[PDB]
């Protein structure tokens, strides 16, 4: 059969959540894309030989409540939490964002997948090791991607999926 | 701010 998974896409401007998305949902790199555009997208893959039906939140905006974000973050089984390696204030808001969104969950079990993005970039701000230490603070995947080479991105997806997988059988 | 979803708003500018 299927399963459909709710994913949202969350993390400071710029980090490439957008590009990210892109490349799971359209095979290759965007760099440009208006940083405006919050918008759900649908893709069917297959995850561990099953087909999935992956609806995911790319969120914009994050300054503001939206009417998508507020359908999204009450929804929304799974969290890709995105920072930028070469963005060091982008590695320090992610605690920001994992405790509002355990406050939106009501719960300390919110399936959640850390992200460092533009691991193809020379001059990094943020080590792998401060990276996997907070992944592992929370209990969480970390993931290493480059949307511009596509590393590590289906990773980063599927991986997430999985997390639901096992919130589910609870 | 960051305003994911209502009514929470946490400041991380700072
Ligand atoms: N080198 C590199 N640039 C990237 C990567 N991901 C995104 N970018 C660039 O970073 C900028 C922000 O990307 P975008 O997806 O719009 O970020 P968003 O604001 O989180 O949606 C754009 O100029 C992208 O081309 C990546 O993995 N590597
Ligand atoms: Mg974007």
């Amino acid at each position: 059969g299927m399963t459909e998974y709710k994913l949202v896409v969350v993390g400071a401007d710029g980090v490439g959540k957008s590009a990210l998305t892109i490349q799971l949902i359209q095979n290759h790199f965007v760099d440009e894309y208006d940083p405006t555009i919050e918008d759900s997208y649908r893709k069917q893959v297959v995850i561990d030989g099953e087909t999935s039906l992956l609806d995911i939140l790319d969120t914009a905006g994050q300054e503001e409540y939206s009417a998508m974000r507020d359908q999204y973050m009450r929804t929304g089984e799974g969290f890709l939490l995105v920072f930028a390696i070469n963005n060091t204030k982008s590695f320090e808001d992610i605690h920001h964002y994992r405790e509002q969104i355990k406050r939106v969950k009501d719960s300390e079990d919110v399936p959640m997948v850390l992200v460092g993005n533009k691991s193809d970039l020379p001059s990094r701000t943020v080590d792998t090791k401060q990276a996997q230490d907070l992944a592992r603070s929370y209990g969480i995947p970390f993931i290493e991607t480059s949307a511009k080479t596509r590393q590590g991105v289906d990773d980063a997806f599927y991986t997430l999926v999985r997390e639901i997988r096992k919130h589910k059988e609870k | 701010f960051l305003r994911l979803a209502r009514p929470f708003v946490s400041f991380i500018c700072g």
